[PDB]
Order: C-alpha cells, then sequence, then structure tokens
C-alpha cells in the first residue's frame, strides 16, 4: 500500500500541525516501538508527546499493546472511515445553508421566513411589518454568507472535490485490495 | 580534572574556530596557561587524559580533536534520511551550528528548500527537520480543519454503517 502511505501523508499534512506530523512521520513507518525509544529519537518533551499520542489515540490512528509497560502501533485503516466522514463534512457544507424565501428586519437584525410573511404583513400600510419593532422588512443577506459569498464557497467546494479525487481513486484501489 | 576541562574548552573553541590542527602537550599547557601544573598531573594527563581518552585523535604525533568524534562529514544526513526504516534524526540546533558553520545563513535560503524549524528543547529551543507533498484543499483551512477532527466519538463502525446505508 505505497499509495496509501502518500494519501495518509497528504491527509496528515493538511490537517494536523507539524508537532503532530513529525511523530506521525515515524508512525507512518508503522512499527511497534517503546515510548522511551521514541522519546530518545525525537527528543520531544514527554508531556507534549503523550498529548500527541493521546490525540492520535482519540483519532484511533493508534493501537497499543499492554505489557505496566506500554507499546504503540498504527491501526492503519481508520482511513476509509476518515475519508467517508470527511465527505459527509464536505457534503454538509455543500448542502444549502442559505434560508431561501426569507425576509429580515434591518432594525432588529432577526430572521423570518416566507410563511411568516402571511402574519407579518399589514393591510393598513400595504407592506410587511416586524412584530416587536414595527418596521419594514428587507432581504436576508445577514450572518448567512451573501449571494456572491455563496458563489465563492460553492466554487471553493467545487475546487475541493477534484483535489481529493485521486485520494478516492487511491481508496478505490485500496478497497479492491480489500475485496481480495 | 578542572584543568583538563580547560583543555577541553580551549580545544572546543579551536574546533569552533574552524581548525583541528594538532599541537604538543607543552603548547597546550602554555595556551591554557597551565604550564606549572606539575610533573605529576602532566603524567596523569599522559597516562589517562590523553591515552585513556575515549575520543582523542592522535595525528602527526600530537593530540587533536577532543570535543567531537560522532560526526565528521559536516553535511546533511542524506544517507540517514534516504532509508525508509532507519530515517531520521531530530538534532539540536546548537549541535548543527557547532559542527562547522552557523546554521542561520544557509538556513535563510534553506527555509523554503530543505529545512524546517520546530520549537522543541523548550519553546525557546529549536530542532531542525524537513518535508514533501502539498496541502490538499485550498480553504481558510484552519476553520474547516477545526470542524473536521472527525468524531473520535464512538458508535463509529456504526457511523460508517449508517453512512453507507
Ligand atoms: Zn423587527
Amino acid at each position: 500500500p505505497a499509495a496509501l502511505k502518500r494519501l495518509a501523508k497528504y491527509v496528515i499534512r493538511g490537517f494536523y500541525g507539524i508537532e503532530h506530523a513529525l511523530a506521525l512521520d515515524i508512525l507512518i513507518r508503522n512499527s511497534c516501538v517503546k515510548e522511551e525509544d521514541m522519546l530518545e529519537l525525537l527528543k520531544f518533551d514527554r508531556k507534549q508527546l503523550r498529548s500527541v499520542l493521546n490525540n492520535l489515540k482519540g483519532d484511533k490512528f493508534i493501537k497499543c499493546r499492554m505489557r505496566y509497560f506500554i507499546n504503540y502501533r498504527t491501526l492503519v485503516n481508520v482511513v476509509k472511515y476518515k475519508l467517508d466522514h470527511m465527505r459527509r463534512r464536505i457534503e454538509t457544507d455543500e448542502r444549502d445553508s442559505t434560508n431561501r424565501a426569507s425576509f429580515k428586519c434591518p432594525v432588529c437584525s432577526s430572521t423570518f421566513t416566507d410563511l411568516e410573511a402571511n402574519q407579518l404583513f399589514d393591510p393598513m400600510t400595504g407592506t410587511f411589518r416586524c412584530t416587536f419593532c414595527h418596521t419594514e422588512v428587507e432581504e436576508d443577506e445577514s450572518a448567512m454568507p451573501k449571494k456572491d459569498a455563496r458563489t465563492l464557497l460553492a466554487r471553493f467546494n467545487e475546487q475541493i472535490e477534484p483535489i481529493y479525487a485521486l485520494l478516492r481513486e487511491t481508496e478505490d484501489v485500496n478497497l479492491a485490495y480489500e475485496i481480495l | 580534572f578542572g584543568v583538563l576541562a580547560k583543555i577541553v574548552n580551549y580545544m572546543k573553541t579551536r574546533h569552533q574556530r574552524g581548525d583541528t590542527h594538532p599541537l604538543t602537550l607543552d603548547e597546550i599547557l602554555d595556551e591554557t596557561q597551565h604550564l606549572d601544573i606539575g610533573l605529576k598531573q602532566k603524567q596523569w594527563l599522559m597516562t589517562e587524559a590523553l591515552v585513556n581518552n575515549p575520543k582523542i585523535e592522535v595525528i602527526d604525533g600530537k593530540y587533536a580533536f577532543k570535543p567531537k568524534y560522532n560526526v565528521r562529514d559536516k553535511k546533511a544526513l542524506l544517507r540517514l534520511l534516504d532509508q525508509h526504516d532507519q530515517r531520521g534524526l531530530g538534532g539540536i540546533l546548537l549541535e548543527d551550528i557547532e559542527e562547522a558553520l552557523p546554521n542561520s545563513q544557509k538556513a535563510v535560503k534553506a527555509l523554503g528548500d530543505q529545512i524546517l524549524f520546530v520549537n522543541r528543547p523548550d519553546k525557546k529551543k529549536i530542532l531542525f527537520f524537513n518535508d514533501k507533498s502539498c496541502q490538499f484543499s485550498v480553504d481558510e483551512e484552519f476553520q474547516k480543519l477545526w470542524r473536521s477532527v472527525t468524531v473520535d466519538s464512538m458508535d463509529e463502525e456504526k457511523i460508517e454503517e449508517y453512512l453507507k446505508r
């Protein structure tokens, strides 16, 4: 799984910082080692190193052997799940967040919907009117990224999709290696 | 012993100066201002400090190069790094600067080529290291990344199950 080593490296580089990554580079080698040997090689501080390993343990990137004496090894395949969860993450972003049909009162900066128009309208003025602060409501472009900002994030997402494509292709071949 | 340390320190400075030319004991006594240390101590030096010395370099019939013995190539560990199993070597910044030339001048060019600095020998202390493939997605990155620490929160073989269905 030489390609898997690059995909893992890629993913670590974009996500976690270099303090994690240097230890992570050794973990990428994947071998059963003792904390002391890993401490001698790295010369990191024991406390921060344990913070890193535990954060990784939280990721389930790591597995252990309890001899007490403790030894650490890489669980490898927390990768398929990691890819999948990220896609949902990327997708939720791709899911619409802009409440369409959607008026707001520029005075109270609160939000209301299309349905709330049928109750916030007043016939005496022939226009809409907020509840607790009687003022005309307009648009919605607040807190939720503007129409032109929407385009910028949707394109950014659209730009994100290809750059993780090869990784999926790596994953596709890895999953084929797991069919066998 | 103290006197011997002054020999070590002098020699250390001379190595640091860039030279490893050997000298006679007498000259070293003189340059360390320890000429009148006496026959006895000199003899102790000759029959322990200079011969029982685990890393003394004898060359040209004279004693040289005491501070160091582990590294002589004075260059990046290309051979050490090339290996896929024995790769490595986080090293002290002060060790690299002492070995030959100050790091900082090569580093300013190196900082976007072959060297990486991490704060680790205390936050003031610095370790030298290196890199390889790009980042994955342009983005604010730190904001998305901080919403992506997965869920190291259980029922996760079941969250992939749920996610597949
Ligand atoms: Zn209002």
